[PDB]
């Protein structure tokens, strides 16, 4: 499982609920949550590409009408190691 | 609502004109209980077990919303055995 | 409001037509208390502990503002143990 | 009792709701539920006439706005034996 | 009694009530009830022609405003044996 | 059975047919028929309240479009003895 | 109005939809008195001595004039010592 | 766990997906799925009232825009035994 | 694999065409076909998530204009065991 | 003969007549007829591709104005085995 | 209990008011308050499902008109462990 | 003194001046000042209810036309201990 999925919302209630939806929907692993600042919360997951696709689709559709909504949802098939040295290995 | 049995009728010749022509009945819960007076909205005879409503709802149940009532008889219980 | 438990159902065939089709239920606070009659606004079975409202609010809680009621059952207590 | 009451609804959620309301309103006994076909469900109860009248009224109003609604309610006080030989005796 | 009468309605409450009306109104014998499918219920009775006429008239007039109404009501004076081998002898 | 039911029609054909409808529909006992005069015929039945309700409903709906119609149909739950001494004990 | 002290909270999951989201509270006059249920219109914790209104006025005091209530808590007594 | 929750939809894809949503959202136990006929599928769950409320809310909101939608979603706090003898004990 | 995919069509010609297209597109295994009632047919396949996503997409577009069309397509990556006990294990 | 042809109609008269037309027009083998439900009847034939094309053309043109018409007619050149284990080997 | 409830407000006066109302309404335990950034404050409580539903409803309405208001309220009955490892365990 | 008063403004000049007004007007004790983030500053005081009412009224009226104004001012008569474990005991 070395594929990446990110969802970014404004507020923390949509972020918790999107992470919950992701983890129940697919077999992906939660590796990080953080506050970008100014009201932005970002959640990241790791898994196979087929699992990450499903997890991000479910999570993006399960946070639209909660709170102020979501800002972004992105899927990356394979990452570079230089980038990998700035991602959290555990929350 | 409460379950009471009737005892007899009651007649008073001088009454508020707003009370119309409806009859009045004397009721207790049980022999020896403090007697009360109800407005007979259906028609019942001594010894019957009846259902009595007392509220602001009694006025609407006996006539119009401006009736001067605070206890009305609604139905007769088909079998009570109390 | 008050906490009451039900005992059985009650049927009276001749009723005010305003009372609609709603059921009626016999309730006490506790075995041996003076039984009363309530309008079942949700649906409950013997032995349940329920919450009963009796006022001018019972009419609005059971139907419309013109319903002839003075005691209505609102909810069922999730756990009471009383 | 030897009196019959029936409510027929379109769907099963209103039928279950009506059956529960019947059994809770009065002192009646539930002997039959059946799928007529094409989305119809019929519920039948047996008992005394005064009990069954109240049971059918309460059942008819507990399922009026649930689901797709109800189709028909009906009461029979005296049943012919020829008709009795096409009725269920247990649920 | 070798004359036939049939009523077809949609739903089962009108069918029970129509069968009850037939059996009370005339001296006819109830031989079958069935579900055609799609919501159709059919009731058949056997008797003399004069009894079957009265039974079908009463039954047809006793199910018009119950439920969704009735679809058909028919009387046959005498039937063929080839057709008789597809009719129910008892319900 | 000490509850009373009355139907009053104009003509005697609707009265016979209403009495027949009552006796078939519910378990009530026919105690009297009489001519008030001027074309009025009255039919009375005795039974339990639950039986009398059903009988009067059926009888009232079974004389509306026969002849000149009906005038009244009324149900009394319990009667006084003073009034009981003007009712027919048998027809 | 009457002076009562609270004991605990009460939860019932199936309620009339008209009651909104307001909490419910169990109150007695004094330990051993018949417990009642009130609508918490301010917010109070066990052991407090509070003022309770029960009438047609309780509905207007807890929400709108169509609220199904017959006992509401208005204030908390600054010092009672009773 | 003696509280009931029912959802009824048209089609079987929404029924499977609603049952999945229920079981993931709350701690409820699946006891039955059936075809009423004519395209109606019904799913039933048992649990505590607090669990059944959450399960039915999630399930009803997770079948709205899949297929032909849902028809009904209903919650019963406590049921009668007469009705209990017509419910499935296992799928 | 333990991932699930469903297509529901109205008719059986589009359902057979969709099942064939599923099995030809990816590496999935066919476990169930069923008539819901009223003209609905549902087809289910099992496999890995990446295979099932592609299989359901290809099947959804191979039967869109055959017959009366399709009603619903859906993919589930992780299935609860309570839901698993209502699923077919062989066709 | 391992190519497949299907016609689906509404009603059984057009289905019998279409199957008859197929078998007379081409050298194809009848392997199945079934009722999907709701009024749908499906007929399947097996043969070489050149025979199946002719059979399906004749059958589709020989059931258009009989009854309520046809719903679909489809030809498959080669089928998968996972799909083959849900087709009837004989009627 | 293992059920979760969250209210998120903009400001801290509404957040304190909502937390107090939560703890007063039902039998829940307060485990976390946090500043998301840019004016957001989130309050989380744990308990049983029936208690938490009532607590979140009362909290959502006690802070609706205090300050700048609330942003979101939400309830979760069953929490995944992957999500539990990003939640506070004490205030 | 176990009653709580809160004032929340945007900027720190109105917060200092409101705290000064509170402490001068009534006998209340300053227990905390904090930055919620995004420009929000909150001041809390403890005292008897009669003192806290006066302090909050004076403080709210003494910061309206300084800076960008105030956001909220709220008075709580009695607090829960679960909430008390998130309030500052000293600044």
């Amino acid at each position: 499982g070395i594929a990446l999925g990110m969802i970014e919302t404004r507020g923390l209630v949509p972020a918790i609920e999107a992470a919950d939806a992701m983890t129940k929907a697919a077999e992906v692993r939660l590796v990080g949550r953080q506050f970008v600042g100014g009201g932005y919360v970002t959640v990241l997951v790791r898994g196979e590409t087929g699992a990450v696709n499903a997890a991000v689709r479910a999570g993006a559709d399960a946070c639209e009408r909660v709170g102020d909504g979501l800002v972004a949802a992105h899927i990356i098939a394979r990452v570079h190691s230089e980038v990998e040295n700035i991602l959290p290995k555990a929350p | 609502m409460k379950i009471m049995q009737v005892e007899k009728t009651l007649v008073s010749t001088n009454r508020i004109a707003d009370m119309g022509h409806k009859p009045l009945l004397v009721v207790w819960e049980k022999p020896g209980a403090p007697r009360q007076v109800a407005v007979d909205a259906i028609g019942c005879i001594p010894g019957d077990w009846v259902l009595c409503v007392g509220s602001s709802a009694a006025r609407e149940a006996a006539g119009s919303k401006s009736y001067p009532s605070d206890l009305t008889i609604i139905g007769i219980i088909d079998q009570w055995n109390g």
